[PDB]
RNA sequence: GUGAAAUUCUUGGACCGGCGCAAGACGGACCAGAGCGAAAGCAUUUGCCAAGAAUGUUUUCAUUAAUCAAGAACGAAAGUCGGAGGUUCGAAGACGAUCAGAUACCGUCGUAGUUCCGACCAUAAACGAUGCCGACUGGCGAUGCGGCGGCGUUAUUCCCAUGACCCGCCGGGCAGCUUCCGGGAAACCAAAGUCUUUGGGUUCCGGGGGGAGUAUGGUUGCAAAGCUGAAACUUAAAGGAAUUGACGG
RNA sequence: UAUUCCCCAUGAACGAGGAAUUCCCAGUAAGUGCGGGUCAUAAGCUUGCGUUGAUUAAGUCCCUGCCCUUUGUACACACCGCC
């Protein structure tokens, strides 16, 4: 800092906001950051971009690493504060967020980012569209 | 080859004059080149803003939609697009041993902004009540729903968007419904749950200036 | 494939009075099985119950209450 | 790139874990911001009251 | 022999109840038979509450809750240790477990 | 996506984020040992159509009733026929795994089907594994509908109503707890009681285990199949409910 | 078909051991000798004794099992069961 072309021309006390869409499912986590509208993407790092083991893409450590990389990039683009939109797979499938929401949100806060509003944006159906297991479910 | 963030310039998003906090935030867009323009790729963006970020003393669980309509240089001027409650508030109100009554009405303001308003209300346990449940019978639910639809229709049907939004800011409609329905079954958590925009006429720019001006 | 009845008959032939204790017969049969076989999924208990079915359920053998005898 | 080495002082021991009773949970505190304290898994005999070193500071420990 | 007086479900005055899907295996369970559970857990996971609180841009912000309703089949509730086998006189006890308030 | 992976999709830019559009399903949370229906079954709003239980009644008729071979209406799901539609799931099928094998369980795709209209089929652990009608025999607290009666609180409105609550009573319901009523082989059951102290009315139905709901004839159906239904031969037990041990991935 | 011992010659494998697997927590393990038994002749065995003298641990129920409670059962020659 400062570039000065990359980044808005702002004051020194007030802060500029973005939206961090954290899709924390099982099998992966996403630390997507957009602008306020959500139409412009600033950065997107996923858990599978940091590990090469294919079973720990959903581990908390990989979510922490993704959150740190996202925080560094958004900091050098001038974004200083974030609204959080937490999300599970939802719809037909599970509504509990995965193992990587924890460390991603913690690492965003601890990496030097200001936290705004937190909200759950998991897709909740009004009883739609039959799920896959068969009638007896998955008999593991 | 080059990073795309050297081709972007930052704009400012302005709320209408219903709210006292006029500045929403900053959005960005690629600079105009070729045949694609900055302004047409910038219009139609939607900014879901909390009400506490637009009014300095109002509630936080209500949020507004605020689609952008015109560009005035470094400013994106917005107009009302819809209202909704947060997920946790709506999930917090719904609980067992009480009846939920919901109603919806399609209705047009005077200037041609056909809306769909959703209402919700829950039956209230009395303070000296010792029965577990507070359940309205079906005819009580039906006339409560009828009152909700008639109140919403009479409130928005004879107005235009400015004072309709000014009614939605403190939710005076929900208080009117709750006050009116006490003689059927007392309701406590009465809100306008969601406002949806269905049709907008012709984009009079002078109207948008009037909304953003005095 | 290991031949159970043939190996048991061969052991009973090389025995005094065609007679052997169940323990010695079991020891020799299991050692033979481990030294000729090609299949590996079979367990120790499955082999034990297979051997018990081989000796107690054959018309050519008799059980004199702790032993196996070759009948004619 | 990594956060530096952090030293942590061990407050009360929270029992044994690790499916053979090989690790302990310790509830360390960071002795720079003493108010900040986390649960951690330690191998070796621990004896609450002494100082650890943390290469990667903010991981977690699951509560027993 | 008949194990329970209700037949393992709350179906007293009707013929048919609508089935639901178990939340972690997607087995069809009748709605009265399922093991239901309501979870009002915090989003911000109070082991990490202070970092979020000090990093917040507001002064007085209350953290949102997460509201999920879970449905289990009998097998998943037993295997995930939501419920356990009980003795006969312990079986016919309908009180919820104590809230472990202190 | 999984225990782990691979089949699979991806710089021709998938996944993720935004704004829209279309399609067909399905009606979450509220939703309960709650309601309704002869059962099967029935849950988004509004409107229309005919129906119904219970309650109230100093209303009418005056025995018009109960149960019922033959006969008749309805009857989940799957299945069949014809026409619309085909989102999602997904018998068959293909592949990837796992395995000694794996025509399986797990994963990816996917036909018929799942949806609607019209016509068949008549079967389910169609279960409360408990015929229907009537009488008698303990207690208690709730709950749903209707009626009656009471201190007070609350709403419009300032009053009488009318709603929300509170305290009871009566009737008909779905149930619960408790009890040395009594019964039962017991588990248990206020009905499975009022049974050697054996008789209120009536329908269907069992007679050791198999063979076998098979063979054959008849009959219904487009079919699949349904209904009715043996015998030769074989066998000393097969079962129920409790007890003690042993074993339990 | 060398009892054991002594002397001079002879001078083989073995360069720390695959899959498996045993014993052990304090004067313990391990090293090191010395008595007794057997014994006419005799200890690479065993049973005792001192001597030198540690590493690691003060835990858990994961593997192999044991005890107690609840639970399921078509087993009772009792899961190496029954089918
Ligand atoms: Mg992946
Ligand atoms: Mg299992
Ligand atoms: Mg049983
Ligand atoms: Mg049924
Ligand atoms: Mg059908
Ligand atoms: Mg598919
Ligand atoms: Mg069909
Ligand atoms: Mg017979
Ligand atoms: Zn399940």
């Amino acid at each position: 800092e400062q570039v000065i072309s990359l980044g808005p021309q702002v004051a020194e006390g007030e802060n500029v906001f973005g939206v961090c869409h954290i899709f924390a499912s099982f099998n992966d986590t996403f630390v997507h950051v957009t602008d306020l509208s959500g139409k412009e993407t600033i950065c997107r790092v996923t858990g599978g971009m940091k590990v090469k083991a294919d079973r720990d893409e959903s581990s908390p450590y990989a979510a922490m690493l993704a959150a740190q990389d996202v925080a560094q990039r958004c900091k050098e683009l001038g974004i200083t504060a974030l609204h959080i939109k937490l999300r599970a797979t939802g719809g037909n499938r599970t509504k509990t967020p995965g193992p990587g929401a924890q460390s991603a949100l913690r690492a965003l806060a601890r990496s030097g980012m200001k936290i705004g509003r937190i909200e759950d944006v998991t897709p909740i159906p009004s009883d739609s569209t039959r799920r896959k297991g068969g009638r007896r479910g998955r008999r593991l | 080859v080059v990073d795309p963030f050297s081709k972007k310039d930052w704009y400012d998003v302005k709320a209408p004059a219903m709210f006292n906090i006029r500045n929403i935030g900053k959005t960005l867009v690629t600079r105009t080149q070729g045949t694609k323009i900055a302004s047409d790729g910038l219009k139609g963006r939607v900014f879901e803003v909390s009400l506490a970020d637009l009014q300095n003393d109002e509630v936080a669980f209500r949020k507004f939609k605020l689609i952008t309509e015109d560009v005035q240089g470094k400013n994106c001027l917005t107009n009302f697009h819809g209202m909704d409650l947060t997920r946790d508030k709506m999930c917090s109100m719904v609980k067992k041993w009480q009846t939920m009554i919901e109603a919806h009405v399609d209705v047009k303001t005077t200037d041609g902004y056909l809306l769909r308003l959703f209402c919700v209300g829950f039956t209230k346990k009395r303070n000296n009540q010792i029965r577990k449940t507070s359940y309205a019978q079906h005819q009580q639910v039906r006339q409560i729903r009828k009152k909700m639809m008639e109140i919403m229709t009479r409130e928005v049907q004879t107005n235009d968007l400015k004072e309709v939004v000014n009614k939605l800011i403190p939710d005076s409609i929900g208080k009117d419904i709750e006050k009116a329905c006490q003689s059927i079954y007392p309701l406590h958590d009465v809100f306008v749950r969601k406002v949806k925009m269905l049709k907008k006429p012709k984009f009079e720019l002078g109207k948008l200036m009037e909304l953003h001006g005095e | 494939k290991f031949n159970w009845k043939g190996t048991i008959k061969a052991i009973l032939k090389q025995a005094p009075d065609n007679e052997i204790t169940i323990k010695k017969l079991r020891k020799k049969v299991l050692a033979q099985y481990y030294t000729v076989t090609d299949e590996h999924h079979r367990s120790e208990e499955e082999l034990l119950v297979i051997f018990n079915k081989k000796i107690s359920k054959n018309p050519t053998f008799k059980l004199l209450k702790d032993k196996v005898k070759l009948v004619k | 790139r990594v956060q530096p080495i952090k030293l942590a002082r061990v407050t009360k021991v929270l029992g044994r874990t690790g499916s053979q009773g090989q690790c302990t949970q310790v509830r360390v505190e960071f002795m720079d911001d003493t108010s900040r304290s986390i649960i951690r898994n330690v191998k070796g005999p621990v004896r609450e009251g002494d100082v650890l070193t943390l290469l990667e500071s903010e991981r977690e420990a699951r509560r027993l | 022999t008949k194990k329970r007086r209700n037949n393992g479900r709350a179906k007293k005055g009707r013929g048919h109840v609508q089935p639901i899907r178990c939340t972690n295996c997607a087995r069809c369970v009748p709605k009265d038979k399922a093991i239901k559970k309501f979870v009002i857990r915090n989003i911000v996971e109070a082991a990490a509450v202070r970092d979020i609180s000090e990093a917040s841009v507001f002064d007085a912000y209350v953290l949102p809750k997460l509201y999920v309703k879970l449905h289990y089949c009998v097998s998943c509730a037993i295997h995930s240790k939501v419920v356990r086998n009980r003795s006969r006189e312990a079986r016919k006890d309908r009180t919820p477990p104590p809230r472990f308030r202190p």
